Parts: C-alpha cells; sequence; structure tokens
C-alpha cells in the first residue's frame, strides 16, 4: 500500500 | 550529467535443449539515464514478439530492464541481444554462447 | 527469514515531447505485484502477481489515485529541480524516488526509508531515525528546510512504521506460497579451455529465491576477488534467479580452485571442487 501524502522538493 | 553503462546479459531460462521451448532473454542493468533500446535478434534480424519488465532501479539508482520471448532453440539459429544507449558509442551485440 | 515493501517512482522530462514519463512499481522482496506507467492507456495501477489480484476494487481505485498524485507531484518537481540547478529546458532529466520498511524472521518493523535522487545521484534522504534529513548538496539543503517546517518526517514515519508494516505482512499472508518461499540454488562448474594453457573456470547458481546469494572462488583456500568475473544477479524469468562467477587459470591447476556458495536455502553453505 502506497503513501497517501504528498511533499514537493 | 552522470551516466552509467547497461551490463548485457543474454541467456534461456531453462538449460537450451534443440526442439524444446524455452525463454530467450537479455537482462540490461547498472545504467544511467533510463532511455534504451533493447532488441532480441534470429540470426541477425530483429524478433517483433519481444516483452520487457516494468521499469525498476537498484540500490545505486542505476537502471533495470528484462527483455524476453519464448523460442525453441535449433542447431543453426543464432541469437543475440543488440543494445543502445547514451553510454555507447555503437550498438552493441552480444551473442546468446549455450556453452557458458 | 527477512522480509521488506519498496516502492520504486521514476520520473523522466521529455524536452518538448510534452509531459514527463512517470513509472511507478512495487516489490515484496525480490517479487514485483503492481504497476503504473503514465504513458499506457489503462491510466490504473495494475496487478503484476497473482496474490495481489484479490485485492478489491477499493484498493485499486485507492492506488490509482495516489499513483495518480505522485505523478503529478514528481512533475512538478522536475521544474523545482531545473530551478534550482539552474537547468535549461534543452536536455532531459530525471527524479527518483524510493520508499518502503523491513521487517525481521518475526515481521517486526527493523528499518524504514524513503530516499530521492536527481539525475542518478543521492538528492536527499530520510534518516534511519525517522525524524531527520540527509541532504546531499545545497538544493537539497532547500528541499530540507521546505520538508522540516512542513513537518514531512513526522508524516512518513507514522506510514513507515504503522501502515506499510502492517501491509507488508497482509501482502506475506495472502501471497504466502510465492513470497514465504526458499528456493536453495541448483549449483555446477563448468570448464572449458581457452587456449593450450588455459582454462574458464565458472561457477553457476540457478532457480534461486530470493535473490541475494554470494559466489566466491577461492585458490589454496584464498579468496581470488579481485581475478573473478562476477555478473549481476539476473532474473530467470518464472519468479527464480541465476548468477555465475567466473575465474580463468592455468590448464592443470583447477584442483587448487574451489567455488563457495551462500544462500538461505542452503542448508550449509556449499562447496564446489574439481576433485
Amino acid at each position: 500500500l502506497l503513501y497517501g501524502f504528498v511533499n514537493y522538493i | 550529467m552522470i551516466q552509467r553503462t547497461p551490463k548485457i546479459q543474454v541467456y534461456s531460462r531453462h538449460p537450451a535443449e534443440n526442439g524444446k521451448s524455452n525463454f530467450l532473454n537479455c537482462y540490461v542493468s547498472g545504467f544511467h539515464p533510463s532511455d534504451i533500446e533493447v532488441d532480441l535478434l534470429k540470426n541477425g534480424e530483429r524478433i517483433e514478439k519481444v516483452e520487457h519488465s516494468d521499469l525498476s532501479f537498484s540500490k545505486d539508482w542505476s537502471f533495470y530492464l528484462l527483455y524476453y520471448t519464448e523460442f525453441t532453440p535449433t542447431e543453426k539459429d543464432e541469437y543475440a541481444c543488440r543494445v543502445n544507449h547514451v553510454t555507447l558509442s555503437q550498438p552493441k551485440i552480444v551473442k546468446w554462447d549455450r556453452d557458458m | 527469514g527477512s522480509h521488506s515493501m519498496r516502492y520504486f517512482f521514476t520520473s523522466v522530462s521529455r524536452p518538448g515531447r510534452g509531459e514527463p514519463r512517470f513509472i511507478a512499481v512495487g516489490y515484496v522482496d525480490d517479487t514485483q505485484f503492481v504497476r503504473f506507467d503514465s504513458d499506457a492507456a489503462s491510466q490504473r495501477m495494475e496487478p503484476r502477481a497473482p496474490w495481489i489480484e484479490q485485492e478489491g476494487p477499493e484498493y485499486w481505485d485507492g492506488e490509482t489515485r495516489k499513483v495518480k498524485a505522485h505523478s503529478q507531484t514528481h512533475r512538478v518537481d522536475l521544474g523545482t529541480l531545473r530551478g534550482y540547478y539552474n537547468q535549461s529546458e534543452a536536455g532531459s532529466h530525471t527524479v527518483q524516488r524510493m520508499y518502503g520498511c523491513d521487517v525481521g524472521s518475526d515481521w517486526r518493523f527493523l528499518r524504514g526509508y524513503h530516499q530521492y535522487a536527481y539525475d542518478g545521484k543521492d538528492y536527499i534522504a530520510l534518516k534511519e531515525d525517522l525524524r531527520s534529513w540527509t541532504a546531499a548538496d545545497m538544493a537539497a539543503q532547500t528541499t530540507k528546510h521546505k520538508w522540516e517546517a512542513a513537518h514531512v518526517a513526522e508524516q512518513l514515519r507514522a506510514y513507515l512504521e504503522g501502515t506499510c508494516v502492517e501491509w507488508l505482512r497482509r501482502y506475506l499472508e495472502n501471497g504466502k506460497e510465492t513470497l514465504q518461499r526458499t528456493d536453495a540454488p541448483k549449483t555446477h562448474m563448468t570448464h572449458h579451455a581457452v587456449s593450450d594453457h588455459e582454462a574458464t573456470l565458472r561457477c553457476w547458481a540457478l532457480s534461486f529465491y530470493p535473490a541475494e546469494i554470494t559466489l566466491t572462488w577461492q585458490r589454496d583456500g584464498e579468496d581470488q576477488t579481485q581475478d573473478t568475473e562476477l555478473v549481476e544477479t539476473r532474473p530467470a524469468g518464472d519468479g527464480t534467479f541465476q548468477k555465475w562467477a567466473a575465474v580463468v587459470v592455468p590448464s592443470g591447476q583447477e584442483q587448487r580452485y574451489t567455488c563457495h556458495v551462500q544462500h538461505e536455502g542452503l542448508p550449509k553453505p556449499l562447496t564446489l571442487r574439481w576433485e
């Protein structure tokens, strides 16, 4: 199961 | 930019026996960037019925791919893998050697 | 005994040939179970292992939603990184992300990881404490400041220690016949003259799983590591792996050379001999 939060470089 | 050369291996899934179906593999690993051209060759000509794995990479970020096709080896037929990549000044052909 | 779940993401820019190519794949140990390819017709997260197929429609819809979100983020990242490194639109560039979790033989959490590369070099990595970051250069320090202010490590830690390990355990159970197996290598050595005075000795391991293996040559018990050609462990295509190691020796000295095979499927390490 994938991580569900997003984070931009 | 970092560039890493593909390490190419051409081999059968099972020990080769004339007249017995098998799978011909070309495994390319250790390469960067990911853009790569890989063809399996029968008697110097490109095999059309070729599948490949989904692009993945190793601990060191270098990519790997498996290209493969069902085949039935014979005495006369010669098989090879042809690979082009930015690190290669011309395409590289590696012949299948069944007696390794 | 020990197991891992890992997800691998690659995004590649394509100057003037449209939007970046995004490929995501997920593995348990050395067994792939999912893929997404931004260029494919389906636009879905797709099964790539029989045992994941039983997952319900909510799983597939939600994994498609999340992987598409990752795809969009990495699209944005490629532009961000061009800015950080003052790079032009002339060239293609590559972002890679890996994350996942390791468990021991008792399936309890061992370690987590979450790492990023730009153009094939380390960019930023979550440290082993899951609370702090290693930034490989000055541009990645900019990312580190942003991730620290946004408490990104805390979010990842909760996933890596909880959710990641819980789903890995579920996959190991559901895929038990595939994943909780060990196939010991079938081993042999081949001998072929390369001249009247030298021969190639090649030590083979075939049909093994998991992919981790060590193959070494000794001469009178001394390791021959600088003289050994060792190929990369390669997939047979059937779920097992193969590897070989070779040395070129003077003819008549074969009996001095031994090959040594270590794999978790072996009851004991094997020594193969020419006598």
